[PDB]
């Protein structure tokens, strides 16, 4: 099983 | 289950020393550590072993690779590190532990964050509490013109405006 690297959020937008 | 445990966990040790780090696999991580300096290894993505780790919020693995000599300082291709990755999730405990190792906490990525921005797009509190008190620079800019404040104003957030601007309210005005 390989699990993935989270990307960092997107700065340019609300969160939500 | 054919055994009396799944066999996958045996299988384990075929995993790269970041899908051990990333995964929480002590033991297997551990042993490969002794074995061959892999501990700040990187990945196609230039990713450490404590990156992965701190990402994933496994506080253990990180622990134990700080206390075994992982360079925190290190940034991926995007000029990611352990602790933005850390503040992006608010991991409060592993942003702790990375803090207390002096890392820089102001290095400006290729996404146009820092670890402040990340705590703060994130509603982290605490997190943002911290690296205020570490030196994070509430006045750098995203892409898009927002600082600290900005983003805490425009998202709406409402702690962590009174957050920054008690630690801007702390400043010393120069009198020399």
């Amino acid at each position: 099983a390989f699990v993935h690297m989270p990307t960092l959020p997107n700065l340019d937008f609300h969160k939500t | 289950l054919y055994f009396q445990g799944s066999t996958t966990p045996l299988l384990a040790n075929s995993l790269s020393v970041h899908q051990l780090a990333a995964q929480g696999e002590m033991l297997y991580l551990a042993t490969r550590i002794e074995q061959e300096n892999v501990i700040n290894h990187t990945d196609e993505e230039g990713f450490t072993p404590l990156m992965w780790a701190a990402a994933h919020g496994q506080i253990a693995v990180v622990e134990f690779l700080l206390q075994n000599g992982a360079d925190p300082q290190l940034l991926g291709k995007g000029r990611e590190s352990a602790l933005s990755l850390a503040c992006s999730k608010g991991y409060t405990d592993i942003v702790k532990m990375l803090l207390d190792c002096g890392v820089d906490v102001n290095e400006y990525d290729w996404n146009g964050g820092t670890p402040l921005l990340y705590a703060v797009h994130g509603n982290h509190v605490k997190c943002v509490k911290m690296l205020l008190e570490s030196g994070a620079d509430p006045t750098i800019e995203t892409d898009s013109g927002y600082n600290s404040m900005d983003l805490a104003v425009a998202l709406g957030y409402r702690s962590v405006q009174q957050v920054i601007e008690s630690h801007l309210l702390k400043l010393l005005q120069n009198i020399k």
